[PDB]
């Protein structure tokens, strides 16, 4: 399953 | 900007035997950017019944895709894959050679 | 015996032709199991392996929600990166992200990774300690500062060392037939004259899984690296892989040449000979 915590650069 | 040329391979899923159903694959790998045109040809004409894999990439960021169709090889029918990409000055045609 | 889960994301801008294209795929080892395409009709994360189909509605809803969030972040990224690099809108640009976890034979965590590229080049990546960043140029240093102030690495590490490994184990168990198999290569060599004085020798490996394999040619035991044409390992389309390596040799010398095949499915590495 996918992660969360993926922020914009 | 980085550009990398597709490496094109045309081949059958199983060893080819005339009159026996099989799959014809055109695998393109190692390319960048991802915009690419790929067609499978039968006797020089574009095959309409063609599927492809979902766009993915390797550890060095270069992309790969598999294009494929069910087919039944014969003696006379000639197959090929035609590919265009920004790194190619004209479309490139790679013929299927069953005797490799 | 060793295994990985990896997610691959690609976003491409298209100047004056609408929203960027966004494609996400997930793999266990060399077997794809999910996809999302922003251009497709469904707007859903979709199954691409039989053994993921049994996951219930909460899984598909949550995975769709998360993948759309990833899509939106990469959309914003393409604008931010154009500002960082002082680029115009005359051209298309590409962001890629890949992340995931490796486990060994015993399914215990080995290592994690989380990497980002812009226009085909490294941009920023988590280091092996999962506590710090490697930024490839000055624009990526700006991202590094922002991601340090926002404590991004701690969130990623918790996932990569924990959650990622737990789902990988689940998938390995549910897809055991497909995922915990090893298909040893069926091997042979072919010989074809290219003239009256040279022949192409091609060493084949077919019907193998996983994809990792080594094929090499020797002449009197000496490696022939610079003279070998080695093609990229390619999918058969049935869940197995193929690969070949060739050399062009003087006719009469075939018996000096041997092909060597290494694969985890082979109980011993194979040497194929012309005698
Ligand atoms: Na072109």
């Amino acid at each position: 399953a996918l992660g969360i915590g993926i922020l914009t650069v | 900007m980085i550009q990398r040329t597709p490496k094109i391979q045309v081949y059958s899923r199983h060893p080819a035997e005339n009159g026996k159903s099989n799959f014809l694959n055109c695998y393109v790998s190692g390319f960048h950017p991802s915009d690419i045109e790929v067609d499978l040809l039968k006797n020089g004409e574009r095959i309409e019944k063609v599927e492809h894999s979902d766009l993915s990439f390797s550890k060095d960021w270069s992309f790969y895709l598999l294009y494929y169709t069910e087919f039944t090889p014969t003696e006379k029918d000639e197959y090929a894959c035609r590919v265009n990409h920004v790194t190619l000055s004209q479309p490139k045609i790679v013929k299927w050679d069953r005797d490799m | 015996g060793s295994h990985s889960m990896r997610y691959f994301f690609t976003s491409v801008s298209r100047p004056g032709r609408g929203e960027p294209r966004f494609i996400a795929v997930g793999y266990v080892d060399d077997t794809q199991f999910v996809r999302f395409d922003s251009d497709a009709a469904s707007q859903r994360m979709e199954p691409r392996a039989p053994w993921i189909e049994q996951e219930g509605p909460e899984y598909w809803d949550g995975e769709t929600r998360k993948v759309k969030a990833h899509s939106q972040t990469h959309r914003v990224d393409l604008g931010t990166l154009r500002g960082y690099y002082n680029q115009s809108e005359a051209g298309s640009h590409t962001v890629q992200r890949m992340y995931g976890c490796d486990v060994g034979s015993d399914w215990r965590f080995l290592r994690g990774y989380h990497q980002y590229a812009y226009d085909g080049k490294d941009y920023i990546a988590l280091k092996e300690d999962l506590r710090s960043w490697t930024a490839a140029d000055m624009a990526a240093q700006t991202t590094k500062h922002k991601w340090e102030a926002a404590h991004v690495a701690e969130q990623l590490r918790a996932y990569l060392e924990g959650t990622c490994v737990e789902w990988l184990r689940r998938y390995l168990e549910n897809g055991k037939e497909t995922l915990q198999r090893t298909d040893a290569p069926k091997t042979h060599m072919t010989h074809h004259a290219v003239s009256d004085h040279e022949a192409t020798l091609r060493c084949w490996a077919l019907s193998f899984y996983p994809a990792e394999i080594t094929l090499t040619w020797q002449r009197d035991g000496e490696d022939q690296t610079q003279d070998t044409e080695l093609v990229e390992t390619r999918p058969a389309g049935d869940g197995t892989f193929q690969k070949w390596a060739a050399v062009v040799v003087p006719s009469g010398q075939e018996q000096r040449y041997t092909c060597h095949v290494q694969h985890e499915g082979l109980p011993k590495p194979l040497t194929l000979r012309w005698e």
